[PDB]
């Protein structure tokens, strides 16, 4: 039972990727919608979703048939603040960014071995700006994405 | 804190190569002291007069007892101190020599001397005996009276004993002792003159070299922090407005010091205290009832709604009782109401507290009647003899505002079931905030599962794997039928909390009820003063919103500790539509950050339902279409900025190839902003979305290459018809 403000979303997003007006999205269309959202299903999990329900062009969904599906994985998943929640945990100066520094600081407590290395290793990879440091935003991805 | 700064580096080493040779001398402590009293030494070029940034008119010269013995005539003087408030030792040097007659050199210690001195040993603990003594060493100790070095004008007095009569009069001349003392102890060339015309400030200075100079470079540098600091009144001082019961928080000062892990309380009502050191059990979260603070019934959920706080809320007091009356309906067997019995000491309390006014006597039916009084002009209160019960009545002049008129009844409160028996309650426990050190989350982790996740192979999947891990056993909070919303720990926690306080002598059962006000996403409400147990034992009670916020930052938050806030804040919580504001670090930094794809079309839907209409209509118009291409267009720009492909690149790359996905977000942003009558909402959005792009693409900027302002390197693009080489040149743009 998504929030309404979880509806406006879900659909102030349906539509914008909507390239026909009509009311329905294609295949590639839903799974760029959900990308968007933040999300991103698999090149073939895009399918037993909608897969499952053909009654259209057998392989377009409409504004409900979205709607509905939206509780496969979302009535479920309350990660994201967790998520919010560590990462306000590592980030251990109040910069709202996480610093090798901090990342191997807390590491550390939590009883592992890291080397100087190692942890110039992680923040790299998990950075995607650049800025050689973390902020939520990429932290979120790095989390999420499988 | 850097304690010594050179102005001019002009000459070549000379200069240098000389003040360094000035301050490898004095003992590395004898400064720490300076730069623990926020002293600062400056070595200036020739700045000699009055030219110092640092020397015109502030707290000059107004008492003339300057140089060894004296002269005054500052305009030819190289060394200064800058005597009022922080220390300033302003020097400067011309060409080369110093050595040959250190009679110069010398005052750059006693010229110092001046400095610690009068806060060293000679007064700032006071004259300490240390000094006080060596004062003594006139004429009276060794038969050394051989002091004719600081000694000359003001005390020449061997005919008046020097001991506390008279020592503190002229405090200052014995600094121009210390001075001359410590001059001496250090100067380049005279070391001994102090261990031969001296026979103990030798030893004073040594004494104070020996690891004398540590000492109150460390009886500082805890009043360092002692100090400047967060007023918080700790101590009983504190477990006063805490309402907590002393044999409780005292039995929880050892919890907190087995786990390591702060305890934070709101505030327990006063006229509760007792009523739970008397036994009473605590209302749980079957009860919405209200307390009272007067009459009788005060520290009790009275049955009857309009003899708690809210006497005279008409609806309060309606709804009020209509959740008594619930409380019981639905949860029965274990919620009810019974009869008001004031044991002993309780009254006595309720007394020298203006509650209650013990007075006349009376006979009714055969039994005693103490009438009790307070000064409620409705209801009228008396106290059985047998029994020590209590009754009350509207007043023959008088009604209830629900509209009820009655005599003589028995006050019933609400009491929880508590091992079959039907106890009255009164306030509880209830956490402010639980803040378990980290290490103690790792002991909440099984062995089994960390190891299956670090003997991993992916460096960052580790990271993934851990996070998860101290997600799952530490910051997860799951909702429990029993204990409202709360982690498993803070359940642990919790139990050893009420059995300490019960392998004590409580007798109510459990006096923490439910789970941390920090998960009270609905209600949340604001305190003022939260009483906090240190993981040591101190008890704590911040003042303000702020302070506590202030105070969990620097113990709690960046200290290694657990700890997570109420999602509800700086939101706009439903239950009671309050907004409590709180220090989000992420926040802090979105001034910063260009936005995501999904955090983009979030804000859109939000405007959407409000001003009901979108960046883009369903229409005809080929131009309203032209904007709904448009937005999914930045909405992917954005969408490709965070690409978790970017890492196969390289820092210096990463900065670049996102200041141009950046670029070309602000750009299509350009566009719309200036595209056909988008709601005026939206245009300020966009002009908030631009702001950030911009700081975002300066950051990166700054981290590289940074004299290009982002307005600059802007103009220099070419968004036209190609792409193309456009970014090749944003490259060069930037070597
Ligand atoms: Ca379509
Ligand atoms: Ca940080
Ligand atoms: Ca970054
Ligand atoms: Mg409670």
């Amino acid at each position: 039972q998504l929030t309404e403000e979880q509806i406006a979303e879900f659909k102030e997003a349906f539509s914008l990727f909507d390239k026909d007006g009509d009311g329905t999205i294609t295949t590639k269309e839903l799974g760029t919608v959900m990308r968007s959202l933040g999300q991103n299903p698999t090149e073939a999990e895009l399918q037993d979703m909608i897969n499952e329900v053909d009654a259209d062009g057998n392989g377009t969904i409409d504004f409900p048939e979205f709607l509905t599906m939206m509780a496969r994985k979302m009535k479920d998943t309350d990660s994201e603040e967790e998520i919010r929640e560590a990462f306000r945990v590592f980030d251990k100066d109040g910069n709202g960014y996480i610093s090798a520094a901090e990342l191997r600081h807390v590491m550390t407590n939590l009883g592992e071995k890291l080397t100087d290395e190692e942890v110039d290793q992680m923040i790299r990879e998990a950075d995607i700006d650049g800025d050689g440091q973390v902020n939520y935003e990429e932290f979120v991805q790095m989390m999420t994405a499988k | 804190n850097n304690l010594v700064k050179t102005e001019f580096t002009n000459e070549t080493l000379d200069k240098i190569q000389q003040t360094q040779d000035l301050l490898k001398k004095i003992p590395k402590d004898v400064l720490e002291i300076y730069s623990e009293l926020g002293g600062e030494i400056y070595f200036t070029d020739i700045d000699l007069v009055e030219h110092k940034e640092l020397q015109d008119l502030s707290e000059e010269e107004k008492n003339s007892m300057n140089s060894r013995g004296e002269k005054v005539p500052f305009a030819s003087r190289f060394v200064f101190e800058k005597k009022r408030e922080t220390p300033k030792l302003i020097i400067n040097i011309k060409d080369y020599a110093i050595n040959s007659e250190q009679s110069k050199e010398v005052y750059y210690e006693i010229g110092k001397g001046i400095s610690l001195d009068i806060i060293s040993k000679d007064k700032s603990l006071d004259p300490e005996f240390l000094n006080l003594i060596k004062s003594l060493s006139d004429d009276s100790d060794s038969s050394d009276l051989l002091f004719s070095q600081k000694f000359k004008e003001k005390l020449e007095l061997n005919n008046k004993s020097i001991d506390i009569n008279f020592i503190k009069e002229n405090l200052t001349e014995f600094q121009h002792a210390f001075s001359l003392a410590f001059s001496y102890y250090f100067a380049p060339d005279h070391r001994t003159v102090l261990e031969l015309y001296a026979p103990d400030m030798f030893e004073y200075m040594n004494k104070l070299e020996k690891g004398g100079f540590e000492k109150i470079s460390e009886s500082l540098k805890k009043e360092g922090v002692e100090k400047d600091r967060i007023d918080v009144l700790k101590g009983e001082k504190a477990l006063k407005a805490s309402g907590l019961v002393p044999e409780h928080a005292d039995a929880f000062k050892k919890i907190a010091r087995e786990l390591n892990t702060y305890i934070l309380f709101r505030p327990v009502n006063k006229l509760a205290t007792n009523l739970i050191k008397s036994g009473v059990a605590t209302k749980g979260l079957n009860v919405h009832g209200k307390s009272s603070d007067w009459g009788p019934v005060a520290g009790y959920i009275p049955f009857d709604q309009d003899l708690s706080k809210k006497h005279g809320q008409q609806l309060a007091v309606e709804k009020g009782n209509l959740e008594n009356k619930k409380s019981i309906t639905e949860h029965e067997g274990e919620i009810g109401k019974i009869p008001l019995k004031l044991d002993h000491l309780r009254i006595e309390e309720l007394k020298e507290n203006g509650i209650i006014l013990k007075g006349k006597k009376e006979i009714d039916n055969g039994k005693k009647y103490y009438l009790l009084e307070s000064n409620n002009q409705v209801y009228e209160f008396r106290i059985s003899d047998e029994n020590n019960e209590v009754q009350y009545k509207t007043k023959e002049g008088k009604i209830t505002v629900l509209g009820e008129k009655f005599n003589w009844r028995n006050i019933e409160v609400m009491a929880k079931n508590v091992e079959g028996v039907l106890k009255p309650l009164t306030a509880d426990y209830d956490l402010f905030a639980l803040a378990p050190s980290l290490t103690e989350i790792k002991k909440q982790i099984p062995q089994k599962e960390w190891d299956k996740v670090v003997n991993t192979p992916n460096s960052l999947e580790k990271q993934k794997g851990v996070t998860n891990l101290l997600i799952k056993y530490g910051i997860e909070r799951k909702p429990d039928s029993t204990k409202g919303t709360l982690s498993n720990w803070q359940k642990q926690m919790l139990d050893r909390l009420n059995e300490a306080v019960k392998y004590t002598g409580y007798t109510g059962g459990d006096v923490v009820n439910h789970g941390t006000e920090q998960d009270n996403e609905e209600f949340p409400e604001k305190d003022n003063e939260i009483f906090i147990i240190n993981p040591e034992g101190e008890f704590i009670l911040t003042k303000n919103w702020e302070m506590t916020g202030r105070f969990i930052e620097k113990n709690i938050t960046g200290k290694d500790y657990l700890y997570y806030f109420n999602r509800s804040y700086n939101k706009i919580a439903p239950g009671n539509k309050a907004y409590i504001e709180w220090t989000d670090p992420i926040t802090k930094a979105k001034i910063n950050t260009i936005p995501t794809s999904a955090e983009f079309i979030k804000n859109l839907s939000s405007i959407r339902r409000s001003s009901n209409v979108g960046v883009y209509k369903d229409s005809g118009d080929k131009d309203e279409f032209a904007k709904k291409e448009s937005v999914k267009k930045i909405a992917g720009y954005l969408s490709d900025y965070y690409n978790s492909a970017n890492h196969i690149f390289s820092q210096e790359k990463k900065r670049k190839i996102s200041i141009f996905r950046g670029i070309q977000a602000y750009n299509e942003i350009e566009n719309v902003l200036k595209s056909k009558q988008i709601a005026p909402e939206y245009k300020n959005y966009f002009q908030y979305l631009k702001e950030r792009i911009t700081n975002q693409v300066q950051l990166l900027l700054t981290h590289q290459k940074s004299n290009i302002e982002f307005k600059l390197l802007y103009k220099q693009l070419n968004f036209t018809e190609n792409e193309t080489d456009n970014f090749e040149v944003f490259q060069k743009i930037i070597d």
